[PDB]
């Protein structure tokens, strides 16, 4: 199944494995995301739309903060009323695949708050650095 | 010490590739006349201004007959041809049974068009009008099952119907510009007197070549960029004689072209909303459609031609030779002067042997002497010899007058154990590629291709 | 030959410079890499290329590190085999597409090495950001 | 007017708050710019220029600095001939659309200006880490 040379580029391979596990694998999923008469028009749609969607990633993933870095830290608290395991069930007993069952609830609330933590965070710098 | 990777981006390397180009116009054609004008409608209109950037240091392999581009010249020619002749009349209806006469029985000159009517359909569906027009014999061919009557058709009714191009469509060769796309760039040759192919030692960089008239013609070229300081040779390799050679000239030749007597359109109406053209008659004088050169000025290029492609052949004296046989499409030079389709006989232009005294037996006396080449001409092409191609020019009324300056020479070598002291050189039937290619030389396209890698001693900042 | 407002955006005008002397130049690449019936098709295909292009060194850049720096150190030692001149030549003698014909040996083997440079450095930040 | 869950969903929606009060909105309009037979050749071509639009405001922030920063400061100091005006009438007085009015002269100054400043930081680190 795990093996970095070809996991992610049929994409998913590490799908079974645990979500500590799955990731030291990411890079993979990542680098995959962007390969490459009326059959031209629907080639060129299969392409502009992964183009799209590839860059509506990258732009939430900026506004949020981390532009580019695959995994980041964040300053908004997990909730209670998402709070509902162990850490320990969640890095090293499910997949992300069954996690995502749960978190599928929801999701822009987290949103809401990882956008808002940065605009207080940039305000706050841009004070700082009016005194550099 | 020790040595560390660094990554760095927009570094200036490169790689051959083969990519789609895009045309990009001078914009003057850009009122109506952008779907008028042939070899325009698929371009951008654009100021595609040639850059400025001598490479300095750089060295860069050129190459003239494994090039590519040549090919998508080719293709968008044909791609854009057939599509220009869509929305025109097709002649279907009029393979009917001609029935013909001589125009005024007599010479060549005038027996060239004979006189010829047939029923045509009107608009009413039951209803066949009597009609008449004038055709060159080359158009027409006896229709057979019958005693050597007046009876004939038009040369095409066995093969494809043909349409009419459409009478606002003008095929005069306006410049193309061809650019590269994003990513991709253009390098040239600044080095000039340059031999087709190895290392050229003075390059740039340009996104847009400079404004490349498509002109077809076959035996010599027309209205081509000149050489830089000499008359230039090229061929893909001259030990094979089925090589072309190109005899890229140093000056201007001239020559002038006409069809010299006067004639007169007439529209035939074709079923619904549809017109045919025909020639309806000749005002006055018949005169013949001839092409005239200076023959001093073709003689002393002959010399000069002469002396360069001895130095691929030393010692030995060149025959110059008419070519060796064929249709007219093979054995003639051939235009499209005003929107008519010439045929001329070249046979006593290429005449003589000249040999390494190579003096100037011109004097410097005034001189008028001028050669003088028979033409046919034709309406029904079948184009680039594409049977689906095909097309009727619609005729031009008054008289063509037309001139030009000319020329790379497409010789081909002949010669063999008759040998010895000398041999043959004779006027080709080039490919379209050929007349492109006499542009396209100085040219190569490359890949961008940044984000190198080197060691620099540095280490990240954990 | 080299002026910074053209020199690139007619592309490649510095390479004959020697490596130390192009590196004052790469913006002017950088920032020309991405200008602007069947030819509809023609220049949708030419585009939508261009783009993917772009993207994919991009997205490289993200995943070695550095996200979008133009010139940056990587924590990954130069091999012995790889060693096989001064550092002097390199900066001081070569042109660009003269190295190139070097290092177009092997060079997949960088990528993998800089590809995992990265996940190691990011495990290590995650537990100093769990531990800060 | 002003709302950050539709201000700039629709677009433009903060446009008479004053330069000041407007920074807060900005990410409204940053998560906007890229939303999502012959008629087919019309909607690509809409696509793919949206698609290039963003790209290259990407690339030119990447150039100047910031990589994905939505503000940032750049060592170039505000010249006389353009500070005709005290912060207060900028900050608290002008709306966006007033201020383009007047910074519309002259910009492609200032964009020489970023990326030169750009060139010089990157330079400048290459030392210090060759030193590190
Ligand atoms: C080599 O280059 C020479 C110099 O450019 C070429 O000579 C020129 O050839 C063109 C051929 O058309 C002549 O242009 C003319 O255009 C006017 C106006 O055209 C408009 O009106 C006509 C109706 O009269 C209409 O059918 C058109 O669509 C246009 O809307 C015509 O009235 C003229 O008759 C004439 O054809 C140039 O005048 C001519 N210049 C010279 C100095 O002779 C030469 O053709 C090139 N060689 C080859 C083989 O193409
Ligand atoms: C070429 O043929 C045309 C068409 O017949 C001639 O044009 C006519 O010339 C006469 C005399 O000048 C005029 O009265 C007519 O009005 C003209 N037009 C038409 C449509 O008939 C033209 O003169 C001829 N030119 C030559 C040199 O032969
Ligand atoms: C130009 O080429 C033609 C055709 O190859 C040459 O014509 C032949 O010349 C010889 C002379 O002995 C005749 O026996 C043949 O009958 C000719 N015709 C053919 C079809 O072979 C001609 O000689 C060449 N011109 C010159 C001046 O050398
Ligand atoms: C149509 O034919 C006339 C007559 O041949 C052309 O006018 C002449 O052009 C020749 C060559 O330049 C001169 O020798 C004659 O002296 C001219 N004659 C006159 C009366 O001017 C005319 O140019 C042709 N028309 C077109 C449209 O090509
Ligand atoms: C051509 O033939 C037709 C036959 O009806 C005749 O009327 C006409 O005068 C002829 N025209 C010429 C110029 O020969
Ligand atoms: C068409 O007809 C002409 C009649 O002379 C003949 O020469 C030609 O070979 C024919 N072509 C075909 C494909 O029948
Ligand atoms: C010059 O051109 C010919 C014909 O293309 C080629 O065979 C020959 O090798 C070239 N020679 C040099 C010195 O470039
Ligand atoms: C060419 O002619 C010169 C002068 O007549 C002579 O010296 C030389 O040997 C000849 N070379 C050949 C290849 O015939
Ligand atoms: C060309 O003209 C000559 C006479 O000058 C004639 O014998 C020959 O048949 C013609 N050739 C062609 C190909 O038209
Ligand atoms: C022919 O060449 C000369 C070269 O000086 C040029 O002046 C002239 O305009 C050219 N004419 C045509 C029709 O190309």
């Amino acid at each position: 199944a795990v093996g970095i040379g070809a996991v992610f580029l049929g994409f998913l391979g590490a799908a079974g494995s645990t979500m500590g596990a799955a990731s030291m694998t990411l890079t993979v999923q990542a680098r995959n995301l962007l390969s490459g008469t009326v059959w031209g028009i629907k080639q060129l749609q299969a392409r502009v739309l992964a183009v799209e969607r590839y860059l509506r990633d990258q732009q939430l993933l900026g506004i949020w903060g981390c532009s580019g870095k695959l995994i980041c830290c964040t300053n908004v608290p997990w909730n209670s009323s998402w709070s509902n395991r162990n850490l320990s069930e969640i890095w090293d007993n499910m997949t992300w695949l069954q996690w995502d069952k749960e978190i599928s609830n929801y999701t822009q609330i987290i949103y809401g708050l990882l956008e808002e933590s940065q605009n207080q965070q940039e305000k706050n710098e841009q004070d700082l650095l009016a005194l550099d | 010490e020790n040595l560390w990777v660094t990554v760095y981006y927009g570094v200036p390397v490169w790689k051959e590739a083969k990519t789609t180009l895009f045309c990009a116009s001078d914009a003057r054609a850009y009122e109506k006349e952008v779907h008028n004008v042939w070899a325009t409608h698929a371009c951008v209109p654009t100021d595609p201004s040639p850059q400025e950037l001598v490479l300095g240091n750089v060295t860069e392999n050129f190459n003239m007959w494994k090039n590519d581009m040549v090919d998508q010249m080719h293709e968008d020619i044909i791609s854009l041809w057939d599509q220009s002749l869509k929305p025109c009349v097709k002649l279907t209806p009029l393979c009917v049974t001609l029935i013909c006469s001589d125009a005024t029985v007599k010479t060549g000159t005038v027996e060239e068009m004979k006189n010829c009517s047939f029923n045509t359909t009107t608009e009413i569906r039951d209803k066949e009008k009597k009609e008449y027009a004038l055709f060159y014999k080359p158009d027409i061919v006896p229709l057979s099952e019958t005693n050597n009557t007046s009876e004939y058709r038009l040369i095409n009714c066995n093969t494809s119907a043909c349409t009419q191009a459409c009478p606002k469509v003008t095929f005069e060769p306006i410049p193309i510009h061809y650019c590269a796309p994003a990513g991709y760039a253009i390098l040239k040759c600044n080095d000039e007197t340059f031999n087709g192919t190895g290392p050229c030692s003075n390059v740039s960089t340009v996104q847009c070549t400079h404004g490349i008239r498509p002109v077809v013609s076959t035996q010599l070229l027309l209205n081509g960029s000149l050489a830089e300081k000499e008359i230039v040779i090229r061929s893909e390799n001259l030990t094979n004689n089925a090589k072309i050679i190109i005899v890229h000239l140093h000056t201007p030749v001239e020559i002038v072209c006409t069809r010299p007597n006067n004639n007169t359109r007439k529209s035939v109406r074709i079923g619904p909303g549809q017109t045919f053209y025909a020639t309806g008659d000749i005002i006055g004088d018949i005169k013949q459609a001839h092409c005239n050169i200076s023959e001093e000025k073709w003689n002393d290029t002959l010399q000069k031609v002469g002396i360069e492609l001895q130095k691929h052949f030393p010692n030995k004296t060149i025959k110059y030779n008419q070519s060796a046989g064929g249709d007219m499409e093979i054995t003639t030079h051939s235009f499209n002067c005003g929107g008519e389709f010439f045929y001329c006989n070249t046979s006593n232009l290429f005449n003589g042997t000249y040999n390494g005294t190579y003096i100037s037996t011109n004097s410097s006396a005034n001189s008028t002497s001028t050669i003088t080449l028979q033409c046919r001409i034709k309406q029904i092409i079948n184009m680039w010899q594409g049977v689906g191609r095909c097309m009727y020019a619609p005729p031009i009324a008054g008289n063509i007058t037309c001139r030009s300056n000319i020329t790379g020479l497409l010789l081909t070598r002949d010669g063999g154990t008759n040998s010895n002291e000398t041999e043959t050189f004779r006027p080709a039937g080039g490919d379209m590629r050929d007349n492109w290619r006499s542009e396209l030389y100085k040219y190569k396209v490359v890949k961008i291709e940044p984000l190198g890698v080197a060691p620099t001693r540095c280490k990240r900042r954990v």
